[PDB]
Order: structure tokens, then C-alpha cells, then sequence
């Protein structure tokens, strides 16, 4: 089921900056009308996120150059889509993604989202396979181009999919003392630029009490067969573009801000500057004229 | 689930040419067309709906209609002779009709 | 890329067991669904079924129920059939086609798009 | 004071088979064991502790009592079975082959830890029964690894490999009756829940009532005890 | 900073893990020593 | 990690934090007592 699509010079930075985003619900309990401060990971204001497109057409005919490396977790990752045809359809992780250790799988097809806490290897690019039925763009069904075994299989999961103008999507994973929690947001933005000059917030969907090892993660794509060549040799795909975001968590605290719709309107971290950090002692999210004390919260 | 077409057809070379391919409610059913050429294996000219597969010259088209498919032909050559099948993939099973032999004069 | 290349033609006694098969020698055994569709002289096309390897899921037509008894395996890399109770009228050349699916309601998603050079079958008596 | 008390609980009238969690003929072993979650079960506590079946039922996390009135949030089991002179050892940081090498319980657990004799279940003598023996490294709370390593009896190191101070030291298995109580494996299931107070699918065998607005009352939601009005908001509360 | 030498800024507050917005205020040129302490980010005038 | 100790529980300082500090003066009593005492053994515990 697994090809090699990989044969290019991977460009090392291709990052740029989020400016605000990242802040989630940290807990079931409903506020309003109240600034609740809240030590947990989290992703840094204006902090720098990287850029993989994955689809680099240039030229003058263009190509389908394909880049979907594996990146570590690092006890937090933050994840964005802002996709236009649907063309990212979950995420994997494990340790070492081979016949080693339990290794998480998520896939969203139409009805179904596919989880699987399993044993089993991954190859060096694992995609999906989708096509839209004739155009009608109504069936648009995949294909197990992912992995090839399914040995020791523990734990399995399903219900509504995740998936459902830019159609920003934000997603948070936090694999914290035994409990896998996901978090998801969907905001459509006009801009075709960078991350949008607002702020939302970001509700969680679902905990999965998965009880794994997770130190490295990846991407699926969903992939086109724009044309099948005699003597297949893992012939080019086509999705558009494949552009998705990644972010690091870190352990710091924010100060949430709750409206009287108990939604979050902004929120300043306690960390990044002296005057959000002023912010965050005050507990006040307007700091009048004078002098004030702050306590250390670097690491 | 039934598939009736006629025996054969003939037309002159360079016209466009219709081919029906009649059956039980084929339409919304997505019917699929093949081609086989004498002394040749099939090969797969319109797949999943009139749709071309890459490496095929762009001479076969058509629509699917309420209740019958279509295929038009155009540029017809002198090695068009060739006979096609027409079939869906209905309630998991595969349906082959008798095909039409197609004459060039 | 599949060639499906297969053997030749074959010459054997009626009532006797057919056995018949298409090897790859290109592309990966799994990852493309295997079947088969009989062609006959004035008679239009035949589909008889089936198989995944991978899944292992076969499917049998109205007509060749009880006739075949196909079977995959992934570790030969071929695949092959028994067929018996063949009359003269059922005498007719066999080919064999991918599908680039292994699901059982993914099939409708593509043609058969590599067919084989056909293996034709006489029955003497 | 309040005029009435009032309880507002989830209908459910379904039991899983718990059966399945103790009755089950085979435990996974320690080394890798098995989580079943425990979600729109008609959860009965008190099946357990009075049962005649069973002897031990030696909880940790909370009182057992009041087990029978609270609506829980994500509840899971763990099924093991130890070699049985351990069952002591089972305190959150014991020096051991199985609390830092099988298993390792969280310091802020809230649950209850269940366990019982199995002589007739794993002994006759059948040694077709195997479980780890020995690991190298430390894992942490609620991790399962798998991994066998030859123990290195002497300077040289022996992967997988016979030879000069690497010998067999393993011994087939001697379960039987006549061994002392502590070598007879012991079924061991453990209870693990959270009440962080979110929305809740399992809960106690008690029976709701009818709701009163606009009254004081002594209400009860999903084991929430308190006494107040109750009246409806403007605020929208989400799913979650 | 109170009681802290200007000079001592940098060791102090441990550059190797702090983030560039904070950097910034371990140096430049709106670098002024009182005997309050150092004073970074305000610019130093005669007048009064 | 030998299992011919089945009582190992330290009072003081934690079993684990041993392998953290050299000693250089460690006072060690060996002593035979039966099996119902061991428990006996513990600071401030009243017994025979
Ligand atoms: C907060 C921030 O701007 N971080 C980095 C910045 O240090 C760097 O100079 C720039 C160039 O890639 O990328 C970004
Ligand atoms: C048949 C369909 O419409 N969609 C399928 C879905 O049912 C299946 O679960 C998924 C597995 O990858 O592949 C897609
Ligand atoms: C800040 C904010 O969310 N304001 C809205 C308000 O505009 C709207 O009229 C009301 C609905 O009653 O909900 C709230
Ligand atoms: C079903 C369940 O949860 N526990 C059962 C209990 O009901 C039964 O009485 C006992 C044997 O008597 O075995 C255990
Ligand atoms: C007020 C004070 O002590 N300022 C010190 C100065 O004495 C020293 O010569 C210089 C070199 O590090 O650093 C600064
Ligand atoms: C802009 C300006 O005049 N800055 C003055 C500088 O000229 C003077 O040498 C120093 C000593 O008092 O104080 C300051």
C-alpha cells in the first residue's frame, strides 16, 4: 500500500509567525464576566510555527513535490489545516513508528473517524488516497495507504468525523499523564495570507484514554492519482497546496478572559513581555499609570 | 440489471457517431464503457462516467442521462474498429452486455 | 504497474479440473484487487468474481455459483483457481485485471485498468 | 431550610458485563495489561464488597460506601495477575519487579483496588501459565512496555547470545497447592476513575426525582450535592 | 531591576532560555544605571 | 532488584534517594527475631 515520494533538499526553517493562538478551554466548568488564570501547556503569543506546505508547484509547468517529515511531540502540538479542498485527513504518532511500540492513528473520512492505538509499522510517507467519484465530489472515498498491519491491537474508537472563505482549522494535542486529550476549533477567514489578525478560542471535542508513549508525530494527506504511468514509480499526486501549520506547547500560565456569553474574548500570557506579565499580577487586563512589582516565570 | 443494445452499427468515417446503451435504471447508476479491438486485450478508454483515463486520445465523450447512457465519437479513424461493452458495478456484481461491432466504410 | 503475465494455452481432457492463474511481476501483489472476466466468441463478456488479496474477500457471480473455489495468498504472490464440472459450451479464453482497490464497495470507483493477453482453453473428447 | 430534596440523574437501565472484568476467564498479564473504559453502565459498587465470592476487596482512593450515589466521568479497569507476595507491594513507590517494571499506580489515584484468591484458576500443576520476570529499566504511571533482554550474569554483556558467565537461568514454572500463600497468583482488578466534573455517563443505582424551580431545595445533580433556588439563565452553556 | 548591576543583566536572567521579546531588554542603547537599580527601556534626559 | 529481601521499607529518607548520597559512616544492625515481630521493628512501636 506504501510508495517512496521522497526525493528532494528539505529547506530547514520553513517557518513563520503565530500571532495569536493556541488558548483552549482548559476545563469543563462554565465562567462568565471573569479573568481566571491557567498554568498548563500551552502555545506562545507571536510564537514561531512552521510553515510545511508540502506542495511546492513552481516552475514553469509546475511539479508536486511532497514533504510530510516526521516531528517530535515534545510533551504538547499545536495544528492547523486552513485547508480549501479537504485534503488532510488526521494525523500519526508513536515512538518510532515500527513494529516497536503502540502507535496512534487518526483518519477522517465522510462518516467515520478511523482510531487506532495499535502495533503497527509506518513507511517513510504514509498518505491517503482519495478520489471524487466522477467529480460528483459526493462519495469521495480513501484508501489504506497508510500502514500494512494491524498486529496487537488495543484500543479502537469512532463516532461523528472531525471534519465537517479559507476554513481555518485549529486542533491541539496534549498527551498528559495517561490522557490523550483533542482539541479543535473552525473559523473560516478570507485572507489567503498567514494567520488572521484576531483571536478565537478553542473547544475541546474528545479525550481518548489512550496510555501511550508519544515522541514523535506526522501528517496524512489526502492524495489525487492525477495520472497513473506505465512502470508505476510512485507516480505524482495531486491536492493543492497541503498547506498546515505545526506548534509547540510549553508549560506557562495565561490569564483567560470570559465575556457574559462565557466565551473567550482575549487573553494576554504571563511570559511574554513585562507589560502582559504586569498583566497577569494584576490579574487585570488594564494596567493603569505607575510602577508595579512581577514575579519570575521563566524556566 | 438487464443490458439490451443493438447487434452492430455502421457509420462513415469522420462522423460523429451515438451509441445507446438501454437498460433497467442505469441512470443513477453510473455506468461504466469498454473497448476491445480485434487481436488486442480490452483496454479502458471511459471510466466511472464518459470520464477518459490518461494516455487516451481525447475522442470518446458523452453524457448519462435519466434512464440511458450515451458515448459520442469524434475524429473516427480507420483504427477505431473496435467493439464496446458497456457495464456497472450494481448490487456487488458486475453486468456484461452483448457489445456493438462498429463498421467504417 | 501489473503485467499479469500468464501461461499459455492448455489442452486437456474434458470433465478434468482447470486450473489457471495470472502473476504479477511488477508492481505489489496486494494493494490492487484481482479479477477475472471470461471472453468467448460471439457470446460478449462473463464476470465470474473477485478477490482481494490483502482482505481476502471474495465474491461470486449468479451463474458460477459452486463452480470455482478462488483463493489469494499474499506469500506465493499469485493467485490461482480450481474450476471443474466444465462443459464444451463453457470452453472460452479467460483474462485477468487489476482494479487499484482492496475494498469491498471501493470497486465502483474505477474501470479495469490493465487487462491480459487472454488464455485460451480447449477441451478435447 | 429546604422544602424538598431533589435528584436529577441520568436514565440509564443497561448492565455491561462486569462479569467480563471479573468473571473473565483469562487476565491480561502484568507486563501488558488491559483497559476496559466503563461508560452508560448501571454501575452497582455494592455487588462487590458484601459478595460471599469474594475476600479482599481492599480499596485506596475513596470510601466504597458512598460509591453508590455519585455520577462518574470516564471510568476504567486494569485487569493483572501478580505472583501474590506483591499484593503489599502494590503502594504508590515500592522497590520491586512490578511497581516500577509492570505497573505503576499515579500518587493522586482516586480509585478503589480489588484482588482474590485464584488456586483452582492457575494451579493444579499447570506451568503453561508465564508472566515477566524481570525488566531493566523504569516506566512511568499508567505505561505498559515490552521487551525481553537476556539478565547479564556476569561483566560480559549477552544479548540473546550463550556463552562465558551467560548461562539458562530461568526454571519452569512450580504452581501448585501445597506452595504458601503469597506464591499462588492473585487476580488483581483496580478501579480507576476522575472526578473533575465533566459531563458524566455512569453513575450509582440511585433512583431521580422530580424537578422543583423557583423554591429553596437541597438538589442533587450527578451527585452534587447542595441547597438553593433554582430558576433558568440567559446564559448558553456549551455541549461539552 | 533593583539592587542589579547593568552589567550583570545578561547572566542574571539566564539568556539561554529566554524568549527574543525579553532579549531585547537585556540590551541596546535605553540602557541607564541608577542608584535605584538598572533602568531599561526609558531614555535618559538632563532636564528636570 | 534481588527478591531475597521481601521487607525493604525505609522511615527517614526515601529507598529510591539511597543511590544520591555518599555515607562514609553508616551503623548496621543484624539481628534474627521472629516472623510475627518484624512489624515490632518500627520507630516508637511498643512490643516485647
Ligand atoms: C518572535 C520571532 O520573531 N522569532 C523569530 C525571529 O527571532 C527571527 O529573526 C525570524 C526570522 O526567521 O523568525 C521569527
Ligand atoms: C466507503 C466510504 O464512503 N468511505 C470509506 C469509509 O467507509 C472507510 O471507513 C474509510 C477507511 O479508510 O475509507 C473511506
Ligand atoms: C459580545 C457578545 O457576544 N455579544 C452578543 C450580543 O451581540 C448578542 O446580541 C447577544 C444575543 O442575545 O449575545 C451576546
Ligand atoms: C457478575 C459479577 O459482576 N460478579 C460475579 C458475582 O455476581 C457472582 O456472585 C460471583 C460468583 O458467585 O462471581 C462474580
Ligand atoms: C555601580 C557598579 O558597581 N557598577 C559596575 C562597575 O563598578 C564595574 O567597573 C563595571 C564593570 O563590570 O560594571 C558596572
Ligand atoms: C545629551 C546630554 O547632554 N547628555 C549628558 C552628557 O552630555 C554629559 O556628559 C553627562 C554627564 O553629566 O550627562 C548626560
Amino acid at each position: 500500500q506504501c510508495v517512496n515520494l521522497t526525493t528532494r533538499t528539505q529547506l530547514p526553517p520553513a517557518y513563520t509567525n503565530s500571532f495569536t493562538r493556541g488558548v483552549y478551554y482548559p476545563d469543563k466548568v462554565f465562567r462568565s464576566s471573569v479573568l481566571h488564570s491557567t498554568q498548563d501547556l500551552f502555545l506562545p503569543f507571536f510564537s514561531n510555527v512552521t510553515w510545511f506546505h508540502a506542495i511546492h508547484v513552481s516552475g514553469t509547468n509546475g511539479t508536486k513535490r511532497f514533504d510530510n517529515p516526521v516531528l517530535p511531540f515534545n510533551d504538547g502540538v499545536y495544528f492547523a489545516s486552513t485547508e480549501k479542498s479537504n485534503i488532510i485527513r488526521g494525523w500519526i504518532f508513536g515512538t518510532t513508528l515500527d513494529s516497536k511500540t503502540q502507535s496512534l492513528l487518526i483518519v477522517n473520512n465522510a462518516t467515520n473517524v478511523v482510531i487506532k492505538v495499535c502495533e503497527f509499522q509506518f513507511c517513510n510517507d504514509p498518505f491517503l488516497g482519495v478520489y471524487y467519484h466522477k467529480n460528483n465530489k459526493s462519495w469521495m472515498e480513501s484508501e489504506f495507504r497508510v500502514y500494512s498491519s494491524a498486529n496487537n491491537c488495543t484500543f479502537e474508537y469512532v463516532s461523528q468525523p472531525f471534519l465537517m472563505f479559507k476554513n481555518l482549522r485549529e486542533f491541539v494535542f496534549k498527551n498528559i499523564d495517561g490522557y490523550f486529550k483533542i482539541y479543535s476549533k473552525h473559523t473560516p477567514i478570507n485572507l489567503v495570507r498567514d494567520l488572521p489578525q484576531g483571536f478565537s478560542a478553542l473547544e475541546p471535542l474528545v479525550d481518548l484514554p489512550i496510555g501511550i508513549n508519544i515522541t514523535r508525530f506526522q501528517t496524512l494527506l489526502a492524495l489525487h492519482r492525477s495520472y497513473l504511468t506505465p512502470g508505476d514509480s510512485s507516480s505524482g499526486w495531486t491536492a493543492g497546496a497541503a498547506a498546515y501549520y505545526v506548534g509547540y506547547l510549553q508549560p506557562r500560565t495565561f490569564l483567560l478572559k470570559y465575556n457574559e456569553n462565557g466565551t473567550i474574548t482575549d487573553a494576554v500570557d504571563c511570559a511574554l513581555d513585562p507589560l502582559s506579565e504586569t498583566k497577569c499580577t494584576l490579574k487585570s487586563f488594564t494596567v493603569e499609570k505607575g510602577i508595579y512589582q512581577t514575579s519570575n516565570f521563566r524556566v | 440489471y438487464e443490458l439490451t443494445q443493438p447487434p452492430s452499427v455502421s457509420v462513415s468515417p469522420g462522423q460523429t457517431a451515438s451509441i445507446t446503451c438501454s437498460g433497467d435504471k442505469l441512470g443513477d447508476k453510473y455506468a461504466c464503457w469498454y473497448q476491445q479491438k480485434p487481436g488486442q486485450s480490452p483496454v479502458l478508454v471511459i471510466y466511472q462516467d464518459n470520464k477518459r483515463p490518461s494516455g487516451i486520445p481525447e475522442r470518446f465523450s458523452g453524457s448519462n442521462s435519466g434512464n440511458t447512457a450515451t458515448l459520442t465519437i469524434s475524429g473516427t479513424q480507420a483504427m477505431d474498429e473496435a467493439d464496446y461493452y458497456c457495464q456497472a458495478w450494481d448490487s456487488s456484481t458486475a453486468v456484461f452486455g452483448g457489445g456493438t461491432k462498429l463498421t467504417v466504410l | 504497474q501489473v503485467q499479469l503475465v500468464q501461461s499459455g494455452a492448455e489442452v486437456k481432457k474434458a470433465g478434468s479440473s482447470v486450473k489457471v492463474s495470472c502473476k504479477a511481476s511488477g508492481g505489489t501483489f496486494s494493494s490492487h484487487t484481482i479479477t477475472w472476466v471470461r471472453q468467448a466468441p460471439g457470446q460478449g463478456l462473463e464476470w465470474m468474481g473477485r478477490i482481494i488479496p490483502i482482505l481476502g474477500i471474495a465474491n461470486y457471480a449468479q451463474k458460477f455459483q459452486g463452480r470455482v473455489t478462488i483463493t489469494a495468498d499474499k506469500s506465493t504472490s499469485t493467485a490461482y483457481m480450481e474450476l471443474s464440472s466444465l462443459r464444451s459450451e463453457d470452453t472460452a479464453v479467460y483474462y485477468c485485471a487489476s482494479l487499484q482497490t482492496v475494498d469491498t464497495a471501493i470497486e465502483k470507483y474505477y474501470g479495469m485498468d490493465v487487462w491480459g493477453q487472454g488464455t485460451t482453453v480447449t477441451v478435447s473428447s | 431550610q429546604p422544602t424538598e430534596s431533589i435528584v436529577r440523574f441520568p436514565n440509564i437501565t443497561n448492565l455491561c458485563p462486569f462479569g467480563e472484568v471479573f468473571n473473565a476467564t483469562r487476565f491480561a498479564s502484568v507486563y501488558a495489561w488491559n483497559r476496559k473504559r466503563i461508560s452508560n453502565c448501571v454501575a452497582d459498587y455494592s455487588v462487590l464488597y458484601n459478595s460471599a465470592s469474594f475476600s479482599t476487596f481492599k480499596c485506596y482512593g475513596v470510601s466504597p460506601t458512598k460509591l453508590n450515589d455519585l455520577c462518574f466521568t470516564n471510568v476504567y479497569a486494569d485487569s493483572f495477575v501478580i505472583r501474590g507476595d506483591e499484593v503489599r507491594q502494590i503502594a504508590p513507590g515500592q522497590t520491586g519487579k512490578i511497581a516500577d517494571y509492570n505497573y505503576k499506580l499515579p500518587d493522586d489515584f482516586t480509585g478503589c483496588v480489588i484482588a482474590w484468591n485464584s488456586n483452582n484458576l492457575d494451579s493444579k500443576g499447570n506451568y503453561n501459565y508465564l508472566y515477566r520476570l524481570f525488566r531493566k529499566s523504569n516506566l512511568k504511571p499508567f505505561e505498559r512496555d515490552i521487551s525481553t533482554e537476556i539478565y547479564q550474569a556476569g561483566s560480559t554483556p549477552c544479548n540473546g547470545v550463550e556463552g562465558f558467565n551467560c548461562y539458562f537461568p530461568l526454571q519452569s514454572y512450580g504452581f501448585q497447592p501445597t506452595n504458601g500463600v503469597g506464591y499462588q497468583p492473585y487476580r488483581v482488578v483496580v478501579l480507576s476513575f476522575e472526578l473533575l466534573h465533566a459531563p458524566a455517563t455512569v453513575c450509582g443505582p440511585k433512583k431521580s426525582t422530580n424537578l422543583v424551580k423557583n423554591k429553596c431545595v437541597n438538589f442533587n445533580f450527578n451527585g452534587l450535592t447542595g441547597t438553593g433556588v433554582l430558576t433558568e439563565s440567559n446564559k448558553k452553556f456549551l455541549p461539552f | 531591576y533593583q539592587d542589579v548591576n547593568c552589567t550583570e543583566v545578561p547572566v542574571a536572567i539566564h539568556a539561554d532560555q529566554l524568549t527574543p521579546t525579553w532579549r531585547v531588554y537585556s540590551t541596546g542603547s535605553n540602557v541607564f544605571q541608577t542608584r535605584a537599580g538598572c533602568l531599561i527601556g526609558a531614555e535618559h534626559v538632563n532636564n528636570s
